[PDB]
RNA sequence: CCGACUUACCAACCCGAUGCAAACUGCGAAUACCGGAGAAUGUUAUCACGGGAGACACACGGCGGGUGCUAACGUCCGUC
RNA sequence: UCCUCCUAAAGAGUAACGGAGGAGCACGAAGGUUGGCUAAUCCUGGUCGGACAUCAGGAGGUUAGUGCAAUGGCAUAAGCCAGCUUGACUGCGAGCGUGACGGCGCGAGCAGGUGCGAAAGCAGGUCAUAGUGAUCCGGUGGUUCUGAAUGGAAGGGCCAUC
RNA sequence: CGUCGUAGUCCGGAUUGGAGUCUGCAACUCGACUCCAUGAAGUCGGAAUCGCUAGUAAUCGUGGAUCAGAAUGCCACGGUG
RNA sequence: UGCCUGGCGGCCGUAGCGCGGUGGUCCCACCUGACCCCAUGCCGAACUCAGAAGUGAAACGCCGUAGCGCCGAUGGUAGUGUGGGGUCUCCCCAUGCGAGAGUAGGGAACUGCCAGGCAU
RNA sequence: GCGGGGUUGAGCAGCCUGGUAGCUCGUCGGGCUGAAAACCCGAAGAUCGUCGGUUCAAAUCCGGCCCCCGCAACCA
């Protein structure tokens, strides 16, 4: 046959859920596009990862006129 | 429009054959004669009878009679 | 024997067959033969079926089939071992839930559609019902 | 110029009177006039695209705009990027002195000529007709020029139905039949 | 479908101020007016808002929709802002080209005393 | 693999050098670039040089 | 050149009704997983470091499946 | 050996000679910044021109496009066009992700200097995920770091790289 | 004597449209000729092949038989050569 | 404090289309002109400057309208955690959670700050 | 199961990095011979085995299929 290859997984998907205390610079979640967009205090690096700016309480809503889902760090 | 990029424009004078005489703007440079203007060209009398139908009864009526 | 034109994948995973139907109601002609039992038709048995109930009703009124055989179905060669990757497409079939009208048929009358329809289920390896359309 | 104030005292009272319209602005008017020029020979040669754009300036005192291909096509045997075509896009002055010109001295020269389509507005009034040779605009020399090409102009209006750019370029009193 | 283009072109630009929080200067363009106002880094409520269409500036100006005028307004906002204690801000120029009215309002604004 | 490997030597004489890829074939003509050189602190030119 | 009608023929797009999908989703659970707070219970059951290992052939049964014939006390995973 | 979907049981991971496809490159601009723009497809009209070239208008709303396979993204466009340029910088890095390990990956911010922009700012390569080889031995350049009595040198170290 | 100046041409006249003349009861198939308009191919011809030794070949017109009309054919005749 | 207009939001279709009507004192838009500032891979169309003769025609705002898009119960169905059972490819019972689609119905947005014009 | 092949009527090149089809015999029409061969001149010809797929474009690239030619089908 000619169907033996496969990649090995990536391991993405959420790594800090929403109510999660985090200190500056851990990463959120890992994705391939931007499935989530970056908020107040989150910033988006090369790989579209979403990461925290600063200390405190991960924060997920639902945002903008194209329902799209966005991840902040409130205040702590 | 653009400085140097356009040819040259200017105002010239063109003269009909039927003495209807034009001033517009072209790109000629010199005067210029024109031959059949819109003013002189038979498209209200000379474009009516251009049709050329023609009739059969009527031309074999003109050639002879009984 | 019906069979797709064109598929975005030649061979699919044997599945399983849970739940219940979706088409339970006789939706464009008058009578119609409903699976009590579960399990799968092969586009053999409904070809088949087809011929019987066409035959029987001497190709009057008209005959709707709600069922079409999708699935397809592999099976590897004759005496080889059981690796070397999945077989070949032999068959196709359509998986078959409780309550799925099969066929439906109207243009002819009551008892010639219940003879027609007992020969079209002599061929088939599901259990059969008669139904009749209802109004609502 | 003559056309410019003939249209803004004589075609906006014919319209006013004859469509009924309730403010002036809703009569109709021409607000471009492009020149299309499509070279499909000059894939094999790039000597006489240069030309062309040469007789177009001639023809309209504007540097012509090299167009390019949109999409491949495989059946004129072009790809995405090669120039094809030259066009001139006309708006004011300009275009009002062109339509003049053009209407007063390239039409009547048309061989056998016997009158426009009234059946080329485009359901939407915007008119478009193509001639057959350039040598009806007086701006060229017969003589001198290599082959007899040909182009098509388009006058775009601000016409809603087709009747009420037909009317408008009637007024002008445009040769149609 | 101009203004649809031009609230495109600004909607970069007012996502990037809002991420900074920084409290922004606001100038809307119009061929006989022209308008401004230092909103908040919330994005809900201005600060300061001057424009030509306040008899108080309009009446010492010839014509309300030039650089003169532009100057003016941009000076007038500058002005109010100072005194209200905003020194501090980000210019979003809204769309429009950073040239001519739009250029004169931040160059008169900047010599008027605000930073930006 | 056409793209065959290069250094860029820096200007400043000290003996400094980055390096990069560039497709020989289709463009023959040499590469210069304003690159930092940490020996003396400042950008300087950079230019292309045989990898050797 | 234009065309002329109709012929138990096929048929794009659109509209109405009816199904199918592991590699379809304008919807969408139960579970499971991460974090915070509280009470009770459990011989710290938890984590870190150091000394010594063994083990890396697993089997069947239930549930979710691939492959096989929705064959096998068949084979390969997850979980108990 | 590496990448994408499903198998994979709605966090991660998960096997088979399971089902399907790709990679061993490319780019001095196809990278950075500033400013601007919106496709696919179809209808109508128009010279050569044709089912299909370029032009004008309409319907449509991303069914298009991304240097390439597939998946996830993308209108503030990551897609397309133009001007100026080298941040495809040097030393570092709070804190995480994934690995038995070797390792691989994301990262605000600090110091020096640089590009675009009036500026807020952005820029430590390319929309992201494949485009790859540990160590030994040897080659080139820089640096007194070392140098078997001493001063050199050879050899060795470190930094950059084959 | 004048014009054309190496060109598909003031070369070549085919083809076609309109208008006619003559013969013949009768010019549609199917005659000859004239007027106006139209101006194809053709720029010396492959393999091959024919006639001619002197008033000959080549070239230019004229007449006759047949015949109501209808030859670029046939049979004669001379000019240059 | 009432109406209308402009700018920036909250929210992201109960907020969006379509049909009909309506608006110019102010505002906004089309509009007039282009040596200059600046610009078109051609074009004052866009972008830009200097202005107010004309019109709300287009666009845009407001009002009305259920032809769509959209939201959407209650009840039932499918699925499922735990324990048990059968005729065990698939179901049933006790208990907890409970869709999607569809039905009645809802629905022509609501709201905050500032400025201008008209009345109180 | 694995390599190679399918191209004017027959035998065969070239499919080259995807825009482009060539040779011999044969065939057609004249020429030579009294006639037929041999010979001479001028011509013509293909949807590159079938069907899907990626491109603007497939004879070329990919995948499946049919036929032909080799290789292997062994230890029991
Ligand atoms: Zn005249």
């Amino acid at each position: 046959t000619r169907n033996g290859r496969d990649s090995e997984a990536k391991r993405l998907g959420v790594k800090r859920f929403g109510g999660e205390s985090v200190l500056a610079g851990s990463i959120i979640v890992r994705q391939r596009g931007t499935k989530f967009h970056a908020g107040a205090n989150v910033g988006c690096g090369r790989d579209h990862t979403l990461f925290a700016k600063a200390d405190g309480k991960v924060k997920f809503e639902v945002k903008g006129p194209k329902n799209r889902k966005f991840i902040s760090i409130e205040a702590e | 429009m653009k400085k140097d990029i356009h040819p040259k424009y200017e105002e010239i004078t063109a003269s009909c054959s039927c003495g209807n005489v034009m001033k517009i703007r072209s790109t000629v440079g010199h005067d210029l004669n024109l031959d059949v203007c819109s003013k002189c060209h038979p498209f209200f009398t000379g474009k009516q009878r251009d049709v050329a139908t023609g009739g059969r009864v009527d031309r074999f009526n003109k050639r002879f009679n009984i | 024997m019906l069979q797709p034109k064109r598929t975005k994948f030649r061979k699919m995973h044997k599945g399983r067959n849970r739940g219940l139907a979706q088409g339970t109601d006789v939706s464009f002609g008058s009578f119609g033969l409903k699976a009590v039992g579960r399990g799968r038709l092969t586009a053999r048995q409904i070809e088949a079926a087809r011929r019987a109930m066409t035959r029987a009703v001497k190709r009057q009124g008209k005959i709707w089939i709600r069922v079409f055989p999708d699935k397809p179905i592999t099976e590897k060669p004759l005496a080889v071992r059981m690796g070397k990757g999945k077989g070949n497409v032999e068959y196709w079939v359509a998986l078959i839930q409780p309550g799925k009208v099969l066929y439906e048929m109207d243009g002819v009358p009551e008892e010639l559609a219940r003879e027609a329809f007992k020969l079209a289920a002599a061929k088939l390896p599901i259990k059969t019902t008669f139904v009749t359309k209802t109004v609502m | 110029a003559k056309l410019h104030d003939y249209y803004k005292d004589e075609v906006v009272k014919k319209l006013m009177t004859e469509f009924n319209y309730n403010s002036v602005m809703q009569v109709p008017r021409v607000e471009k006039i492009t020149l299309n020029m499509g070279v499909g020979e000059a894939i094999a040669d790039k000597k006489l695209l240069d030309n062309a754009a040469a007789d177009l300036a001639a023809i309209s005192g504007q540097k012509p705009l090299i167009t390019k291909a949109r999409k491949s096509v495989a059946g004129f045997k072009i790809r995405q990027g090669y120039p094809i075509g030259c066009k001139v896009t006309l708006r004011g002055e300009r275009m009002w002195e062109f339509f003049e010109r053009l209407i007063t001295i390239a039409v009547p020269r048309i061989r056998d000529f016997r009158g426009l389509s009234a059946k080329s507005f485009d359901g939407r009034g915007n008119y478009s007709m193509g001639v057959r040779e350039q040598i009806i605009f007086p701006e060229i020399d017969y003589d001198k020029v290599d082959r007899v090409r040909g182009l098509d102009i388009t006058i775009t209006t601000t016409a809603k139905s087709d009747e009420e750019g037909r009317a408008l370029l009637a007024a002008f009193d445009f040769p149609f039949r | 479908d101009k203004k649809s283009a031009r609230i495109r072109r600004a909607t970069r630009a007012r996502r990037k101020l809002q991420e900074l929080g920084a409290t922004r200067l606001v100038v809307h363009r119009t061929p006989r007016h022209i308008y401004a106002q230092v909103i908040a880094p919330n994005g809900s409520e201005v600060l300061v808002a001057a424009s030509t269409v306040e008899k108080a500036i309009a009446e010492q100006l010839k014509y309300t929709g030039n650089k003169d005028a532009a100057a003016a307004v941009g000076k007038a906002v500058a002005e109010r802002a100072l005194e209200k204690g905003i020194k501090d801000v980000s210019f979003d120029r809204s769309g429009f080209q950073y040239h001519g009215r739009v250029q004169a309002l931040a160059d008169a604004a900047r010599e008027a005393g605000l930073q930006f | 693999g056409i793209r065959e490997k290069i250094k860029l030597v820096s200007s400043a004489g000290t003996g400094h050098f980055y390096t990069t890829t560039k497709n020989k074939r289709t463009k023959p003509e040499k590469l210069e670039l304003k690159k930092f050189d940490p020996v003396v602190r400042q950008h300087v030119i950079y230019k292309e040089a045989k990898i050797k």
